[PDB]
């Protein structure tokens, strides 16, 4: 009975991977992005701080 | 084919997609759409042409889509882009006013305008 | 990697503390009567 | 000792985790992983700060912080096909919710006096139906005592009984002949259907559990 | 049912309240201050 | 003995009807939430909070009809 | 105050960065004084 | 300040960097955050400010 | 016997009345979501009356519910 | 004497299906209230004192039949 | 045992009432999305996280029902 | 046995009647598409996929409903 | 016997299911008529959407029918 169950939770892992795991990496990414983008203009403006 | 146009200029006077804000909420207009009457509120307008997408903030107005394809767009003032720093000044102003103060609604219609602004 | 700041607001956690306690008691006596029948 | 308190531990192991290795030593460029624990920070700040705001709503932030974690793993562990009844040990979670209820009502009282039970007068209403509503606003204040409680409790109980129960069934439906075998995947797509829902709910019950013990200190702090 | 009626009931929900106590201290000392770690970290990014 | 244990699963089966109300209710909640954004866009976050609230709020009476029927049905 | 009186109003408002054109500060400030008449009587001018 | 201009010039941490950097080279990271811990605030504007904050609602 | 039978039967069909409250506060919610749509800026008075809606709402539901308690148990 | 009793509790859970509409009813005088002061913003005061006698109208209905349930019961 | 066997798949047959709501809860929720898209022509984007946020929730209540009808009629 | 057997024929009646909720179900999706339609013409492209969805899962309630029927008819 | 009394009895339950279809088949109808009227002129369109919103609506109707007819006839 219980194998049935197993048997739907594979399947489950599976939609997930087929489906989420691609984006929730994307979305991730896509962050992950912005923040170092922040980051790097951060040391960029304290260096023409020192120019100025 | 659209028609947007203020009294100090024409600006489209169908264009793909229209998004309007009027009394109703917020309307859309792509391609033949029923024929309405609709006072434009003060607004946020957005016209497409193909996917390129043309932004105009609005000062409020009328809409009209004619049975005969038609978007009559009529306002007093439309580029987003000149009416964005000068206006968060004024903003100041408009609270200060709102306190002193027909002065009163015109001060409350300021307080719309701020709404219009965060917007922006 | 770990890094521990204490937060006192433990004794702002007071009410819900004590309510926890008077449900020990209460769930106590409850237990032994649903453990019979 | 029990079965629960093995899995208690394996809650408490889990959690662990996501704040040791789930960082990246805490890496202030952000991590795959660990930008996903600054969405949760920053949608329980701006709810916690939505709903709790006012002079003191970060000295409740940790409180509706592991009351949203700790339901955001135990509905996924639960989830596992093999895992025990902890949302679904009932007694647990409805105990929770009645201890956070009076400790509330505790709150309440203790902070905002014997004029708590103003919180009990909605409005000045017309006085011919003042006591009536003192009655059924007291009544409905502790119907919030159990409703908390058995609303994550029924979510995940009903969830793990309905799978079970389809997994049965199918399973007969592939012990009887080979016409129904052919044909014996069709159901078996309905029940993966509902494990997606049940996965899908148990994230959204646990959002509405600690919007919930927020609205009810909302209305505990924040009088009426 | 056997999985809201054991005898085990107060056993069980005393290794319940413990993990949530466990929890909410672990939370607030410790896990709750690192990320706090990274909205100041980046106040001080933001000042520089 | 059986009349008690028949009465009890008959009981239960007549006190789920409950749960259709709230089946409704939740429908008529998030119909409004949609209306209410396409009418103004920009209400998403003032509206949101108060749309889980409503969610939880009505859901509640019909888990206490539930409750009912698992009082009758695991006894 | 009129519907495009309403309108009037948050135009003005809308003319505020700057980038205002002469036709814009026209349009957005005008005098005038409107004459009220009663049967030859007259309620003297009042700006507009 | 040419001397100092090198200096960021030829070290900085930017392609890595750790909460534990900037709590070594700055004691005032932690000092901050101690303020704040203690303050019992944990939103602080800075984060939001142009660091993001996307979030679920 | 027949007395125990009874006391079930009945607790279930009072049980159905929770149905109206399920609607009843949905209805309330909804008006509240459609008001605030509406405004923009209505939502610090209405939100309060619809509390007070909510709760008179739920209070009939309760009666079905303390009723069905009362038949149940004795 | 066991059907005149049993009678009772059956008429009783019978007799609570009533309540459900005047349950319903008052939230449709709310919904109404809320409805219209965010049209106006300010028709509340006068609508308020309506409003609260239509409250009172539509609960009645549902008190009238909770009063006959608590009659078969007791009675 | 006849009777009381016989009482299981009634009671389930009384718990089966308990989806119609469901039914036509998730109607309504579709029919807010394609009025409100209707409305925009563009809202969509927003609107349709909120729409299956929506029918989830109001298909499990009705889910709920089923597991008690199930549970019955085979348990 | 009697008892038995009247029970299946009885309780397959009993879940005919969730099956009404359904019927005013789809309609009600269908009325909303024609509606939309009929406000902005080329609103269709995007919802008919949309109102078709949507009667497919307001159909589905129905399924496990009448899933439920035929399980008390036939087994 | 019991048997033949609870065939009559189990096909007027499902006489009852045929309510629902009634109300379902009049709302396809009525967006219809208001669609219609509303334009002029989106009717050529609409009227196959029509058909189809009838159809559907009727089916779930026919199987409470069909349900009643297997129960009176056995």
């Amino acid at each position: 009975d219980e194998s049935i169950l197993l048997l739907t939770f594979l399947g489950f892992t599976g939609l997930v991977a087929k489906y989420l795991a691609p984006a929730y990496k994307d979305f991730a990414d896509a962050r992950m992005k912005k923040v170092s983008d922040v980051l790097n203009a951060s040391r960029n403006k304290h260096v023409e701080a020192v120019k100025d | 084919k659209l028609q947007f146009a203020l009294p100090h200029e024409t600006l489209y006077s169908e264009v793909t997609q229209v998004n309007l804000p009027a009394k109703s909420g917020r309307i859309g207009v792509l391609a033949n759409h029923v024929p309405t009457v609709e006072q434009l509120l003060p607004g946020v307008v957005e016209v497409m042409e193909g996917s390129n997408s043309k932004k105009f903030f609005i000062s409020g107005g009328f809409a009209t889509v004619q049975p005969d394809s038609q978007l009559c767009v009529t306002a007093i003032e439309a580029p987003l882009e000149s009416f964005s720093e000068n206006i968060k000044n004024l903003l100041a102003e408009a609270k200060k006013n709102v306190s002193s103060s027909r002065e009163a609604a015109e001060a409350a219609i300021q307080v719309e305008v701020l709404e219009n602004l965060q917007s922006v | 990697m770990l890094k521990r700041f204490p937060t006192p607001i433990l004794k702002v956690y007071w009410p819900f503390f004590v309510a926890g306690a008077a449900v020990y008691y209460g769930m106590s006596k409850a237990a032994d009567l649903s453990s019979n029948t | 000792l029990t079965t629960f308190s093995l899995y208690t531990i394996i809650v408490l192991l889990v959690i662990t985790s996501l704040y040791t290795l789930t960082n990246n030593n805490n890496k202030i460029i952000g991590s795959r992983w660990l930008i996903s624990q600054e969405a949760i920070y920053d949608t329980i700040m701006n709810m916690t700060k939505g709903q709790i705001g006012g002079k003191n709503w970060g000295l409740y932030f940790p409180m509706i912080f592991t009351l949203f974690m700790f339901i955001f793993i135990a509905n996924l562990i639960s989830m596992i096909p093999y895992s025990f009844a902890l949302s679904a040990h009932l007694v647990f979670i409805i105990s929770l919710s009645i201890v956070i209820w009076l400790g509330n009502t505790i709150l309440g009282l203790y902070k905002h006096g014997w004029v708590f039970f103003s919180l009990f007068v909605p409005a000045g209403t017309p006085l011919p139906l003042v006591p009536l509503l003192v009655i059924i606003e007291t009544l409905s204040y502790f119907a919030r005592a159990i409703s908390l409680g058995l609303r994550l409790g029924s979510n995940i109980l009903a969830g793990h009984l309905l799978m079970v129960i389809l997994a049965g069934l199918t399973f007969n439906f592939m012990l009887i002949n080979l016409f129904t075998l052919v044909f014996g995947f069709v159901p078996l797509a309905m029940i993966l259907a509902i494990m997606m829902l049940e996965f899908a709910i148990g994230i959204i019950q646990g959002y509405v559990w600690a919007i919930l013990t927020a609205s009810y200190l909302k209305d505990a702090v924040y009088l009426h | 049912m056997p999985q809201l009626v054991p005898f085990y009931f107060m056993n069980q929900l005393t290794y319940g309240f413990l993990l949530m106590i466990t929890l909410l201290i672990l939370f607030s000392q410790f896990f709750l201050p690192m990320i706090l770690r990274l909205y100041v970290s980046r106040l001080f990014i933001s000042k520089l | 003995m059986q009349l008690v244990l028949a009465a009890k699963y008959i009981g239960a089966g007549i006190s789920t009807i409950g749960l259709l109300g709230a089946g409704i209710g939740i429908a008529i909640v998030f119909a409004a939430l949609i209306n209410g954004v396409s009418r103004n866009p920009s209400i998403k976050d003032t509206v949101f909070p108060m749309a889980i609230l409503g969610f939880a709020l009505s859901e509640a009476t019909g888990l206490f009809c539930l409750m009912v029927s698992f009082l009758l049905l695991f006894g | 105050i009129s519907y495009a009186a309403y309108l009037n109003v948050a135009a003005q408002a809308i003319r505020s960065t700057e980038l205002q054109t002469a036709s814009v500060l026209n349009r957005s400030q005008t005098d005038a004084f409107y004459t009220q008449y009663k049967n030859a009587s007259e309620p003297t001018p009042i700006t507009k | 300040l040419q001397s100092t201009l090198d200096n960021i010039q030829s070290a900085r941490p930017f392609d890595e960097l750790t909460v534990d950097d900037l709590t070594k080279i700055k004691p005032e990271i932690d000092a901050k955050v101690e303020e704040m811990v203690k303050k019992g605030k944990w939103d602080v504007p800075g984060y939001k400010d142009r660091f993001g904050n996307l979030n679920v609602m």
